[PDB]
């Protein structure tokens, strides 16, 4: 049991690394 | 139905107060005037004594060495032989140093 | 004033006749002990067999008395176990066998004394660390 | 890289949003008990 | 013919001397010689722990197991005066030797069962009327078997035999008994018994080899767990010398 | 030709199991959380009939 | 009082779940305006 | 494994409520223009 929420966290990290550099607000040169 | 420690219990045999011959590390041996180099690894080997006298009825020992086993004869004492204290040949080497 | 005379004072033979000491005589003490090796024997122990130390006690038990600053001399000169039943010559630094230590070779009866009244001497300092290790320390 | 056209905003006004939560806040407080066995 | 560093690395000094098939021709045992053993080697193959079988009655089983700690588990070097009492059997008592080889398989499930395989304190015999060893001849005997651990250890958190913690420590006015099961360790004290059938026999060497089955006991782990029963098979070499 | 003893200590573990209402699916719970083990409880073995 | 143990996951987050859900698509609209 | 009763709706809610916060406060901002 506990140890799921240990995983959960450690994964939905790993996804927060998703978005945070694929969907990440964008240099803009101006 | 009430299981127990045996060295602790084997400490409150006489083999807490003396030496003893069947059990006790062959390191307590050196406490007394010439016992410890040789005589011990005869008193260590040769079989596990009945009698804390037929120590002195042990093959080849020394018309000297006999005088010193009797001299001494003191300080020894038995107890079952201790399964627990006497496998893992730990009679030689306890597992203690200085 | 603390490393007085008679504290450097010790016995000689197992008659009970003093030998005392001096400054000079105990500094050789140092620098032997240490150079006569203390790679097994160092402080108050026995790196190679741990079951005998050097306390004072423990060289009386020995046979022939080893606590005398004559004792240790014999020894160092020719060595026995703690049986003194069989000479122990050859695996022990001794001037019977100094081929196989070489330290052991420039060593004098000059020399010796120096390195015996060290070892009577430091218990007597040093109180129990002589005879005990790493508890102790 | 080109915009899609179907961004529709979305919609739950000062009031559905009352009624919303008094659905869940009801319910919530009707199962509690079987949710306890 | 075969130096240690030619050798070495085969993880063959685990696997013990064969005989070639010249063998069944029995040795010439005489009655009027003395007769000891040198090395005798019992190389291992198959271990069995008896499944803890299910509250049920029906025949407990004997299921296999997957070896773990890689070759240290062979065992020889044993020697032993080998006596020719009455009848004309033969009798061997081992005096020492390498015997006490720590194995740890892993059971059907996922559980390590570790046993310690010996022959110590070995007393085997055979059959009687026997001038020749042979094919025919067999040994069976028995054995004395200690527990994994010596006297001192000290479990995780300190607890021990003739050492050790003492007590639950961890949790101080935590409920004593209960925890008797772990802190007052026992140490066990049991009997083995193997059964060794030749196969192939040279009759000047005095060497011997064949297969061989022992049933002992497990880890007594202290008090923790009762034990779990073990069968141990493979080919033993053994040569004989008067 | 068999005891009665001799007749049901016959009788097969697994089966005698499936004679007991405890497996029928129907008498559990709409909200009886759980895997039949924390109902009953682990079988461990047959008493006899 | 011997009751299930996930009363509070269970029962809770079944609560602050769809709620802050709703909660979100308000505030995200409420918010049109910048207001909010 | 004996552990603290909690666990879940403790260590849970401290990631839920917290995150749903920024959430919220994200997409409160992200539709601004009505997007999102
Ligand atoms: C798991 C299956 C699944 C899939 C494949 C989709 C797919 C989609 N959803 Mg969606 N959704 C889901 C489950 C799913 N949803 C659930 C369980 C909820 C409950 C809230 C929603 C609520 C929801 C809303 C309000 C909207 C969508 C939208 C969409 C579409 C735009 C992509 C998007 O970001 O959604 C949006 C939502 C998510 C991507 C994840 C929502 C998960 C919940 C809501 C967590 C708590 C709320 C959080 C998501 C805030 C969302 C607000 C809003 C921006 C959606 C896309 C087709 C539309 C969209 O994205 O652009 C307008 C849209 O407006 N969904
Ligand atoms: C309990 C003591 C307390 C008090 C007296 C206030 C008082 C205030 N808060 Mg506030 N706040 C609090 C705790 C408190 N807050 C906590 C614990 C959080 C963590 C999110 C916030 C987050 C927050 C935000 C982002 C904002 C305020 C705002 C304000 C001011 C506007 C009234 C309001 O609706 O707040 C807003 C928040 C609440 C009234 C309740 C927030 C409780 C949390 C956030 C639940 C989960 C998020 C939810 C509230 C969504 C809020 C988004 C946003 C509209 C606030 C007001 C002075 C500002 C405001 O209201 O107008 C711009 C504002 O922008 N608060
Ligand atoms: C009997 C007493 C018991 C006590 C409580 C009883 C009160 C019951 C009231 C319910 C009325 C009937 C149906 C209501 C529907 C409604 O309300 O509909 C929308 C509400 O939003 C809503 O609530 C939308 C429902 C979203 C709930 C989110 C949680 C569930 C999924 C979360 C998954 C997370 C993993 C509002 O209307 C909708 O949206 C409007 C725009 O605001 C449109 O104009 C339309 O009317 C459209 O139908
Ligand atoms: C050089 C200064 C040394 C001195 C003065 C010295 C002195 C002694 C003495 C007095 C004993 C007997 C203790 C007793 O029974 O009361 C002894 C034993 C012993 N010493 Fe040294 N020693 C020295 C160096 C060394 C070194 C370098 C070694 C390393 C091999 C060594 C190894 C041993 C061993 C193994 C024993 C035990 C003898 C046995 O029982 O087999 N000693 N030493
Ligand atoms: C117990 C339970 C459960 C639970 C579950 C959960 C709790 C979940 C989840 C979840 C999760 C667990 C999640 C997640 C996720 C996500 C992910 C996992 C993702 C991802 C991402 C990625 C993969 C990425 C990639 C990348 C990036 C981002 C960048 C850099 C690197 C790379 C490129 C790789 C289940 C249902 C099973 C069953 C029933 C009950
Ligand atoms: C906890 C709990 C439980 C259960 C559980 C669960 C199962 C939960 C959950 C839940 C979940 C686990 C849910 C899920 C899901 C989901 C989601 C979350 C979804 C989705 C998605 C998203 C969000 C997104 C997506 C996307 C995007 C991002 C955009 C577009 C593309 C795609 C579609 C990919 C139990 C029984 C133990 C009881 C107590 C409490
Ligand atoms: C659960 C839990 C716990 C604890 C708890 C708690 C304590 C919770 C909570 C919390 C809370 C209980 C919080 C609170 C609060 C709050 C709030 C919520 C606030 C406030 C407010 C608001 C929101 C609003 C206000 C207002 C308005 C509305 C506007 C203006 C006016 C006034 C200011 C009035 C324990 C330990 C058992 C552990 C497990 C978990």
């Amino acid at each position: 049991m506990e140890t799921i929420t240990y995983v959960f966290i450690f994964a939905c990290i790993i996804a927060l690394f998703f978005f945070a550099i694929f969907f990440r607000e964008p240099p803009r040169i101006t | 139905e009430e299981l127990v420690n045996v060295v602790d219990e084997k400490l409150g045999t006489a083999y807490g107060e003396k030496i003893d011959l069947n059990n006790t590390n062959i390191a307590a041996f050196i406490q007394y005037r010439g016992l410890y180099p040789t005589l011990a690894k005869l008193i260590v080997k040769n079989a596990p004594y009945e009698s804390v006298e037929d120590v002195l009825n042990i093959p080849g020992l020394t018309e000297r060495q006999k005088q010193i086993l009797r001299e001494n004869l003191e300080h020894f004492t038995v107890t079952e032989v201790e399964t627990a204290l006497v496998e893992g040949g730990d009679r030689y080497n306890n597992g203690l140093y200085k | 004033a603390e490393l007085t005379p008679e504290v450097l004072t010790v016995p000689l033979n197992s008659e009970g006749k003093t030998i005392t000491l001096t400054e000079k005589q105990y500094l050789e003490g140092k620098r032997l002990f240490q150079y006569a090796c203390a790679s097994c024997h160092v402080g108050g122990i026995t790196k190679t067999n741990p079951s005998l130390d050097l306390r004072t006690e423990t060289l009386a038990l020995a046979t022939p008395p080893r606590d005398n600053i004559e004792g240790l001399v014999d020894y160092m000169k020719n060595p026995t176990t703690y049986d003194g039943e069989q000479e122990i010559a050859e695996v022990h630094p001794s001037l019977r066998s100094a081929d196989i230590f070489p330290k052991m070779r420039n060593l004098t009866e000059k020399d010796l004394v120096a390195i015996a009244g060290h070892i009577l001497v430091e218990p007597k300092i040093l109180g129990d660390k002589w005879g005990g290790g790493k508890v102790y320390y | 890289m080109e915009p899609n056209p179907n961004r529709q905003p979305v919609e739950l006004n000062r009031t559905s949003l009352y009624l919303g939560l008094l659905l869940i806040l009801v319910l919530a407080l009707l199962f509690s008990s079987y949710f306890f066995n | 013919t075969l130096t240690y560093d030619d050798i070495v690395g085969t993880g063959l000094a685990n696997k013990c001397p064969t005989l070639d098939d010249t063998a069944r021709g029995a040795y010439p045992i005489d009655s009027s010689q003395t007769y000891r053993i040198a090395r005798l080697c019992l190389q291992p193959t198959t271990f069995l722990v008896k499944e803890e079988p299910k509250n049920k009655r029906q025949e407990a089983e004997f299921v296999p197991t997957k070896l773990v700690t890689r070759e240290t588990t062979s065992l020889d070097q044993i020697q032993g005066e080998l006596k020719v009492n009455s009848d004309g059997s033969l009798t061997f008592v081992e005096e020492d030797g390498i015997d006490f080889q720590p194995v740890t398989v892993q059971m059907a499930g996922g559980e390590r069962i570790p046993l310690l395989f010996t022959v110590k304190n070995l007393v085997a015999s055979t059959q009687p009327n026997v001038t020749s060893i042979t094919t025919s001849t067999d040994f069976k005997g028995e054995f004395n078997v200690p527990s994994y651990r010596t006297a001192n250890f000290l479990d995780p958190k300190g607890r021990g035999l003739a050492s050790g913690y003492d007590s639950a420590i961890a949790l101080p006015q935590a409920k004593e008994e209960e925890l008797a099961r772990a802190n007052v360790k026992r140490f066990s004290l049991t009997k083995g018994q193997i059964s060794l059938n030749v196969a192939k026999v040279d009759g000047r060497t005095g060497e011997i080899a064949g297969t061989f089955e022992s049933e002992q006991l497990s880890d007594d782990d202290m008090g923790a767990h009762e034990p779990h029963e073990v069968k141990i098979q493979g080919v033993f070499y053994a040569s004989i010398e008067p | 030709g068999a005891t009665l003893e001799e007749a049901w200590s016959a009788i097969p573990e697994k089966l005698a199991f499936y004679d007991y209402i405890g497996n029928n699916p129907a008498k559990g719970g709409l909200f009886r959380t759980g895997p039949m083990n924390k109902g009953d409880g682990i079988a461990q073995a047959w008493k006899g009939h | 009082m011997e009751v299930n143990q996930l009363g509070f996951i269970a029962t809770a987050l079944f609560v602050l779940v769809p709620s802050v859900f709703l909660i979100i698509l308000y505030v995200q609209t409420e918010s049109q305006q910048k207001s909010s």
